[PDB]
């Protein structure tokens, strides 16, 4: 109808969803766990089926929409801001991913936190969460970004911490809270000179007339600053401790103690992705910004690499999760670096929805596990969660970015747009390059400890959970809506990637305007390639096929089986050439 | 056993001796105490790393710890000023450190565990306590006197002070009856 | 130390008796003497402790009332600024 | 279509408030001291004491409603005065206009009223911490100390004559005239020990500033013959007595609006004092040297370099906020927050009249608010665990959570979230002072709203968090109702606050 | 977690079930969305919106962005 | 350690009217405690010159002469603010003495 | 679960309680601070309505 095309429902239904939200948390007492949980529910479903309407409105076609709800605060003598909403492909893009994922996680929280005495109080603060995101990210002027930013730092204090009877846990809390203060410090320092500047806190006309301030500099005391330089200094600052790059990512490992619900939500999108965000919302000023050009593919990189290697060691399922969250952040610092807007915009996508996925998969297995998180006393739970292991496999390939998988193409993609004009290109390059194989590790890793080795774990878990009186057609280790939330979670993210791709990587070229001016010949090499970028990326894959072969047939230990696995071993790579001289030349 | 490694500031000495014995002063312990921790300490650890491990081996953790019970019964029958013990005590001592993991999977029901203490247990005091007398009873008089003590109130939850005078009904007849009548009667 | 009197003359404290009886008979020769006035509280059981057991309509009908005067107020105020007697309507609007 | 009416309106209702609040403290004074012949408490259901405390609380808050409304007016007043000036544009005619007298009250103190924006400002803080700290005095009055019921309303008559004159001696009188019954309150009111020491270095440090401001005013009237602002207009100062007026005037006001090397006294009193007092020397008092400063500052021409004096309001803002991580006293913490918000408040005055003045009165209402509220916060923990120590309390939350959400709230408020006042404030000094300098800038932000910050939410939350396991049979219950709406209402002030007429500021 | 008793005075949310919650849960939600829906009918006078697919913009017509006149 | 003997304690002026909120139960307090409680306000130094020393000299020396460091930055700032004509640090004088939302009327 | 028990037979699964405030909800004192207080609230949101939005 050409009435919700003209006045969006966006807006009345994420109200709905705060309110609800709010009001819960105030009148908790007439709501019992039941009617918080269906409330909430009622009003996250309503949001996300209005936001998942106006998605393909916003994505493909050009439709985008400002909202005014009015005068809000006087800010200078004469001057008022406004409450500004900015829904437009760079706000909707991180809006749909969070509401998506929250809405699964909040199905599946109900399931996990399955007779804590605590169940409406995580529900409630992961709400609180998922609201201050995507007001941080619809926002319209500098102002409401700010509140977002400073939303979203203070709920998620409130979901690290959850467990407040424990000091301990206070600590863990503490750090991030003086790392946002350190981010909050740095954004609203960027705001004052942005606004002594142009006097205006909009952001789209800010977007607009930035380029005229390109030759101006600042005094300080005994330097003149370049303004750009200063401003893109500030803003990278705050988006590195958000986004968790290499020296500010210690607050991240140290947040992996609240609710495995709230790390899905934390650690895939929303606030490790709120510092991409701001790149993105930005882009002009980078554009035109030494500073970003000499500081995002060497700090990108060196994070990738960081990441990848020490999640590939970890023993700790959470660890490994993050530490590969950490990997990934660095890798879409490095492809906002290439130049290409959409690149990044596929690998938020592809990457938040297959993390949170194992992070679903993973705190099912933990709770299994009795709160032991550490799979060297695992081992053998392929028979006790068969979902989480089959479930958990497509969900490693796909994030391990593993030939053949959706995964592979961002990771291409990434590759395909690399400048190679930096005066420290060969340690960037190598440490993408090393970061680039570490995801088959730490998948092989964790699916294999956890699901496919010997029984490495306590005799009470395996012998409990197989007693012949549970022997039923209700018999299992898991909730039935936990599996369905990850089912549906899995087959969203396909869709809704396949159409990204089929928009953005399409032979003609669909997706609506990003509203940047700087435009690059990288999809020269992904439209008309040339031998020696397609032989480069060949060695790549070969590196990854010989680090598999390396994970599947290595004998760490005695076993009846090695002299057999040395002839499988022989027995493929002879029938390997063998098939490849067939396929090639006869027949 | 409290599991507190880490959460004070211990140097690496305390953090070896508590690994290896039960407590931060091993000189306190007898001969024997030391002997028994430290093999119990060994065996732990050799658990903790050959059967609870990456790629395990039983074969080889079998052996591995029939070579420690041999060299821990040598050790039980040795004197305490040998100077061979010290060296078993000095090579035992290595072990643990060489196979220190930052990472140590501490059990659930230690008293510093990971998830020790998520829950404020209310005690039979708390309970009880009700002073306005919803849930349990509540005496007009607010207590009972006990012999050789005066009959004093209770002193309330809110101590306000903020209060008017007695307040009375619209017409109260306050007259005095009893002065009245007496009057009346001579 | 408070000084006030509980013996209030508004209205009678809603109290019951049944509750804790007195002994009154068949005493030995060591115990204590019995207590006097036994007498307990007794609540509405329509009351609930955790929230306001409010139940009038005079604080909505009061914000109502209030709210709706500043509207009459506020129309009033600008047929006044825009030198009329009453508003001017359009017969079209649009979009600030 | 402003007309006489509301000019009159506005002036008598500024006169006849004060005289409603002037028979009500008469009337109540007379029968107090002829009801009884001690004027002690009788300790009986019947004693006058309750009435009077009725009567000053009653009367407060209805003084508060009509200058509510009083304010109103004036705001409109202030407006259309300046437009009547703004299109005079023929050259003709001229704004002549002159009004006459009430026929019921005389003017008190043979002078006529003249009120300014923040003069009214200050007036309205008075009322409202006033209010809130009378009602956080109920426990402390008993026998034989119940005449300090009436400390609220001599300093609202007192504030009250000190905003609304143009005289500068009577000003200045009005300013000395506060120091006697903030002593008489902290020596005979407060129950700790150590308060006697406390009063004195008040009264000590108080009065050293106070003489220093003395030296300044004896010598504007001895060089000018003269007790009216407006005269110094047709009055020039050389450059050697206005240095010294404004390094006498900084100095005098700086003792009390607490400037680096002067707090020691402003420390020591609020950890000795009753909270209820506390919370009226940190949300109204301090800001009494803030406007006298202002007027002094801006009656003269100074051709000084303010360096000097900027330098040592941010040094008193650097070391107030460096030492908030080894407090371990809440009260403390909350006097060194109160002096570091303080001395950001009184450098916004280092630039004369400039624009600067805006945010620095309407952050004076935002430390008024957050302090009080604080403040506050620490007198219902002490009530409830009789501790304010952090090694002796914590786990706040768990048992009494409403006091532990206050605090987790205040703490949000504090830390300045885009929606309040703080903020706006916050906005306003540092884009001048960003414009002014940069270099400066960045250093005052960081010290102030990162490590401060982080220690006074490092000494909050440990209290917050945690098991109280300790006593269990002496565990408090949780809050009241007269503590939930005070804390209510000064959320509600700041976010609403947020909303006011942009006319001003 | 193993259930542990909660004290009757405090005023707590451990495991806590309303068994009026239906009742509750529709009080709580219909006024709520008519609120959000008045707040929504009110926002929508101040939205802006691009011209549509084959429409453009006048440069001369009054709604086109313009300078000031100094 | 031993629980300590002597320590300071709280205190409270003559015929002080005593804090009766919830029910006016008082626990007995923790020696340790109490006197970290009352410690640091009772600390005092030993010797003349002690400060200087105690902690790090070279620290100490940078947190004595912040004010002077502080008056330089603004000095050279200024300095900044000369040759731009930006604001300078001043008390600016441009409304004559007229507060800023004043009511200047007369009688008669 | 295998042993899950609903909330009739469980008999520490709780039902909304506890006292809201510490105030007695059969305080027998003439207190007037609550009424202060509500006075300040509503006085001040009246003051809002009828004098300062329009
Ligand atoms: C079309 C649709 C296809 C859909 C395919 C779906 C998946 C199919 C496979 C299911 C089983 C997967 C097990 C994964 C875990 C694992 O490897 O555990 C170690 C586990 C150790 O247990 P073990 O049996 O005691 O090992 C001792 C001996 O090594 C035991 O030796 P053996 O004698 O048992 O094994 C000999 C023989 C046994 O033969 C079989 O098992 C036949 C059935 C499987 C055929 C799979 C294709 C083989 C040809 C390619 O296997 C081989 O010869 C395998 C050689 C080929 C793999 C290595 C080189 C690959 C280079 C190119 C990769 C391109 C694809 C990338 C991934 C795409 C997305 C998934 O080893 C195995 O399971 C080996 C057999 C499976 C090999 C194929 C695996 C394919 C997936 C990619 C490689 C794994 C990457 C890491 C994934 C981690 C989880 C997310
Ligand atoms: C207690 C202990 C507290 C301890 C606190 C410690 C601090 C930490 C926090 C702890 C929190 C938990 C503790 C409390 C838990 C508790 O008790 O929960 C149960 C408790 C309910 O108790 P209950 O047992 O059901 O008793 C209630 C009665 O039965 C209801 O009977 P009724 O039908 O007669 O209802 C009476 C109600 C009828 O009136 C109303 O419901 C409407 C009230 C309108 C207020 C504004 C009026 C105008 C003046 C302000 C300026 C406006 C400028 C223009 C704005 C546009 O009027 C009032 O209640 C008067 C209150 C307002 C007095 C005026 C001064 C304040 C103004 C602002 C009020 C803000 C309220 C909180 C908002 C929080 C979220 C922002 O609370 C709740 O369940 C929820 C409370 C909040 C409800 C808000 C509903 C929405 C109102 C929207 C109005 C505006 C609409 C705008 C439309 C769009 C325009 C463009
Ligand atoms: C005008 C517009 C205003 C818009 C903003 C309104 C903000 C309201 C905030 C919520 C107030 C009530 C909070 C009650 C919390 C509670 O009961 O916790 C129980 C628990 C304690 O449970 P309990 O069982 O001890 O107590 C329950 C019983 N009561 C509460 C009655 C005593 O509290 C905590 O855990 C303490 C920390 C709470 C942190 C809450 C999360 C953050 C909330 C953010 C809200 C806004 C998010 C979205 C952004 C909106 C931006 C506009
Ligand atoms: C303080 C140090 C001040 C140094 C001098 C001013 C900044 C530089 C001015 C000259 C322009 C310039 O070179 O800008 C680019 C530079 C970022 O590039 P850079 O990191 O130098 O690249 C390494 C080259 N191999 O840009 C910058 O370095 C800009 C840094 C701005 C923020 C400085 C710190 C905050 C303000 C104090
Ligand atoms: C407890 C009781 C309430 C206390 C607070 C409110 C007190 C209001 C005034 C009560 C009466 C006070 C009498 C004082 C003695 C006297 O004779 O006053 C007269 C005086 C007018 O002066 P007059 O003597 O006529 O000489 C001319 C120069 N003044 O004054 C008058 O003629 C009265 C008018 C004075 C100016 C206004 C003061 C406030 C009026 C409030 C009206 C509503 C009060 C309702 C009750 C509260
Ligand atoms: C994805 C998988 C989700 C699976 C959810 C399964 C649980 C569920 O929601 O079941 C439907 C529920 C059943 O309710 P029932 O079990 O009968 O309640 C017992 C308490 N007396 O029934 C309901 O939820 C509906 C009951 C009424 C709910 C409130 C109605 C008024 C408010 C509507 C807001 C929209």
């Amino acid at each position: 109808l050409d009435f919700l095309n003209e006045y969006p429902i966006i807006l009345l239904t994420g109200l709905l969803f705060l309110f609800t939200t709010i009001f819960s948390l105030i009148c908790l007492s007439y709501l019992g766990l039941y009617g918080v949980f269906i409330l909430n529910l009622a009003s996250i479903l309503l949001f996300w089926l209005s936001m998942l309407y106006y998605f393909n409105l916003i994505v493909s076609e050009n439709y985008y929409y400002y909202i005014s709800l009015g005068k809000w605060m006087y800010l200078s003598n004469g001057f008022r801001v406004s409450f500004d909403l900015l829904i437009d492909l760079t706000s909707i893009s991180f809006s749909f991913l969070t509401l998506t994922i929250g809405v699964f996680v909040y199905i599946y929280t109900f399931s996990y936190f399955r007779y804590e005495p605590l169940v409406e109080r995580l529900i409630l603060f992961l709400n609180s969460f998922m609201i201050s995101m995507i007001l941080l990210v619809s926002s319209g002027n500098f102002i409401v970004l700010f509140l977002g930013w400073e939303l979203i730092g203070l709920t998620s204090f409130f979901l690290i911490n959850f467990w407040s009877t424990r000091v301990g846990t206070l600590k863990a809390a503490f750090k991030a809270f003086s790392f946002n203060k350190l981010s909050d410090l740095f954004l609203f320092f960027a705001i004052l000179i942005i606004f002594s500047t142009t006097y205006n806190l909009d952001i789209l006309s800010f977007n607009n007339q930035i380029y005229l301030y390109e030759s101006y500099n600042i005094d300080m005391f005994y330097w003149s600053i370049n303004l750009i330089e200063i401003i893109s200094f500030f803003f990278i600052s705050c988006a590195f401790i958000k986004s968790a790059q290499f020296g500010a990512h210690i607050w991240l490992p140290d947040s992996m103690e609240a609710p495995v619900p709230a790390s899905a939500l934390i650690h895939s999108a929303t606030l490790v992705s709120a510092g991409i965000y701001l790149l993105l919302r930005l882009s002009p000023l980078f554009e035109l910004s030494k500073y970003a050009y000499f500081i995002l593919p060497l700090i990108g990189s060196v994070t990738a690499f960081y990441g990848g290697l020490v999640s590939a060691f970890q023993s700790d399922t959470k660890k490994t999760l993050a530490y590969s969250t950490i990997s990934h952040c660095g890798f879409l610092m490095v492809s906002y670096s290439t130049g290409v807007l959409e690149f990044v915009i596929l690998y938020l996508y592809v990457h938040g929805f297959f993390k949170a996925a194992t992070f679903l998969c993973v705190g099912n297995v933990n709770r299994f596990n009795r709160n032991i998180q550490d799979f060297k006393r695992m081992g053998g739970f392929y028979k006790y969660l068969p979902f989480e292991c089959l479930a958990s496999f497509v969900c490693m390939i796909n994030l391990s970015g593993l030939p053949l998988t959706l995964g592979f193409y961002i990771k291409h993609l990434l590759f395909i747009g690399l400048v190679e004009s930096y005066t420290l290109y060969p340690l960037i390059f190598s440490s993408l390059i090393l970061g680039a194989i570490a995801g088959v590790f730490y998948s092989y890793r964790l699916f294999y400890s956890i699901f496919f080795d010997t029984k490495k774990g306590k005799k009470a878990i395996y012998l409990q959970a197989s007693r012949i009186i549970l022997n039923s057609k209700f018999y299992s280790n898991t909730s039935l809506a936990s599996n369905l939330s990850i089912t549906f979670l899995v087959l969203i993210s396909y869709t809704v990637i396949l159409y990204l791709y089929c928009t953005t990587l399409n032979n003609y070229y669909s997706l609506s305007d990003l509203k940047s001016i700087y435009i690059n010949n990288a999809y020269s090499y992904f439209y008309k390639p040339d031998y020696n970028f397609l032989n480069a990326v060949s060695i790549l894959n070969w590196f990854v096929i010989i680090l598999l072969i390396s994970v599947i047939y290595l004998n760490w230990r005695w076993s009846y089986y090695y002299t057999k696995s040395i002839d499988s071993l022989s027995k493929f790579i002879l029938f390997s050439f063998f098939f490849f001289i067939f396929s090639k030349y006869i027949l | 056993s409290k599991a507190y490694y880490f959460v004070k500031n211990f140097s690496w000495a305390e953090v070896s001796n508590l690994l290896c014995y039960g407590t931060k002063y091993p000189t306190v312990l007898n001969h024997q105490q030391k002997v028994t921790r430290l093999y119990r300490a060994t065996l732990r650890r050799v658990y903790a790393h050959q059967v609870e491990g990456y790629k395990t081996d039983f074969k080889q953790y079998n052996e591995n710890i029939t070579d420690i019970g041999k060299d821990f019964n040598k050790m039980l029958a040795l004197k305490p000023e040998s100077l061979e013990l010290q060296a078993y005590f000095k090579k035992y001592e290595d072990l643990q450190e060489e196979l220190f993991d930052p990472a140590m999977i501490i059990d659930e029901s230690r008293p510093y565990a990971a998830s020790s203490g998520r829950y404020y247990i209310f005690d039979d005091y708390l309970l009880k306590f009700d002073p306005f007398g919803f849930y349990s009873p509540k005496l007009l008089s607010e207590n009972r006197p006990e012999e050789a003590m005066p009959f004093y109130e209770d002193y309330p939850q809110n101590d306000s002070h903020w209060n008017l005078w007695e307040q009375f009904p619209e017409d109260f007849e306050d007259s005095n009856a009893e002065r009245e009548a007496i009057l009346k009667s001579n | 130390r408070q000084n006030f009197a509980k013996n209030i003359t508004t209205t009678d404290i809603p109290k019951d008796s049944h509750h804790f009886a007195a002994k009154r008979s068949g005493f030995t020769q060591t115990e204590q003497a019995p207590f006097a006035y036994n007498d307990v509280y007794q609540y509405p059981k329509d009351y609930k402790p955790w929230n306001y057991n409010y139940k009038g309509n005079g604080v909505l009908l009061a914000l109502f009332l209030g709210s709706a005067f500043s509207l009459v107020a506020y129309e009033r105020s600008y047929a006044s600024k825009t030198g009329r007697y009453q508003r001017k309507v359009q017969q079209n609007y649009y979009q600030i | 279509m402003f007309n006489l009416n509301t000019i009159y309106l506005s002036r008598i209702f500024i006169e006849f408030n004060f005289y409603f609040l002037f028979f009500l403290f008469l009337i109540s004074s007379i029968i107090f001291y002829f009801s009884k012949i001690i004027s002690i408490q009788n300790l009986n259901q019947n004693s006058v004491f309750n009435f009077l405390k009725l009567a000053n609380i009653f009367g407060i808050l209805i003084s508060f409603f009509i200058h509510i409304i009083s304010f109103w007016f004036y705001c409109i007043y202030s407006y259309n005065l300046s437009l009547n000036i703004f299109s005079d544009i023929n050259l003709y005619n001229s704004n002549s206009i002159e009004l006459l007298n009430n026929s019921l009250l005389p003017n008190y103190f043979k002078s006529n009223i003249t009120i300014d924006f923040f003069g009214l400002i200050l007036l309205t803080l008075a009322y409202i911490v006033g209010f809130v700290s009378i009602l956080a005095l109920d426990t402390r009055l008993y026998w034989k100390n119940i005449k300090y019921i009436f400390s609220f309303t001599i300093f609202l008559l007192i504030v009250y004559v000190y905003v609304t004159v143009s005289n500068i001696l009577l000003f200045f009188m009005c300013y000395e005239l506060l120091l006697i019954p903030s002593f008489l309150i902290v020596y005979f009111v407060s129950p700790s020990r150590r308060a006697i020491q406390a009063s004195l270095y008040f009264v000590i440090w108080t009065q050293l500033g106070s003489l220093l401001v003395l030296i300044a005013i004896s010598y504007i009237i001895s060089i000018t013959n003269t007790y009216e602002f407006n005269d110094l207009k047709y009055f020039n100062f050389t450059n050697s007595e206005s240095t010294i007026i404004i390094f006498l005037i900084f100095l005098g006001f700086g003792f009390k609006a607490p400037i680096w090397p002067f707090h020691y006294w402003l420390t020591k009193t609020h950890v000795e004092a009753p909270s209820g007092f506390s919370i009226y020397l940190s949300g109204f008092l301090v800001k009494t040297a803030l406007y006298g400063f202002y007027k002094f500052n801006t009656s003269i021409f100074i051709d000084i370099d303010s360096s000097i004096f900027i330098a040592i309001c941010i040094m008193g803002v650097v070391d107030s906020s460096l030492k908030m991580w080894g407090q371990t006293d809440l009260k403390k913490l909350v006097a060194y927050g109160t002096i570091q918000e303080m001395n950001i408040i009184y450098l916004a005055f280092c630039w004369g009249d400039s624009c600067a003045i805006l945010g620095g009165i309407l952050f004076s209402a935002t430390h008024a608010f957050l302090s009080a509220l604080m403040f506050f916060l620490v007198d219902c923990i002490y009530r409830r665990y009789h501790t304010r120590s952090l090694v002796e309390v914590n786990g706040i939350l768990h048992i009494t959570p409403n006091l532990g959400l206050s605090i987790l709230f205040m703490l949000v408020f504090f830390s300045g979230i885009p929606g309040t006042i703080k903020f706006i404030s916050e906005f306003y000094i540092f884009s001048g002072l960003l414009e002014a300098s940069p270099f400066i800038c960045f250093i005052l932000m960081l010290v102030a709203n990162v490590l401060g910050l982080i220690g006074f939410s490092k000494s909050w939350f440990n209290a917050t968090f945690g098991m109280p396991k300790k006593n269990t049979k002496y565990l408090p219950m949780d809050l009241s109702f007269k503590e939930s709406y005070i804390i209510l209402y000064c959320f509600f002030f700041l976010f609403i606050f947020s909303y006011f007429s942009s006319i001003f500021f | 977690f193993q259930k542990y008793p909660i004290p009757r005075y405090l005023h707590v949310g451990q495991w806590i079930v309303n068994k009026n919650w239906k009742w509750n849960t529709f009080h709580m939600f219909f006024p709520t969305a008519i609120l959000c829906f008045m707040v929504w009918r009110n926002s929508m006078i101040s939205t802006a919106k691009p011209p549509n697919y084959g429409e453009y913009v006048d440069p001369q017509s009054p709604v086109a962005p313009k300078a000031i006149k100094y | 350690a031993a629980p300590p003997a002597a320590f300071f304690l709280y205190f409270f002026v003559p015929d002080n009217f005593p804090s009766a909120q919830s029910g006016f139960r008082t626990a007995s307090r923790n020696p340790f405690q109490v006197q970290f409680v009352f410690a640091y306000d009772n600390w005092e130094y030993k010797y003349c010159g002690q400060w200087w020393s105690m902690g790090s000299l070279a620290v100490n020396v940078l947190f004595f002469v912040v004010p002077l460091f502080l008056w330089l930055i603004l000095q050279t700032q200024s300095d900044q603010s000369s040759n731009r004509d930006d604001n300078s640090l001043t008390f600016y004088f441009s409304n004559a003495g007229f507060f800023f939302f004043q009511i200047y009327t007369n009688t008669g | 679960d295998a042993y899950y028990h609903d909330d009739t037979h469980e008999g520490l699964m709780n039902e909304p309680h506890g006292y809201l405030t510490m105030d007695d909800p059969m305080d027998l004192r003439p207190n007037y601070e609550k009424s202060a207080l509500e006075l300040l609230f509503l006085v001040s949101g009246g003051a809002i309505l009828a004098l300062m939005l329009g």
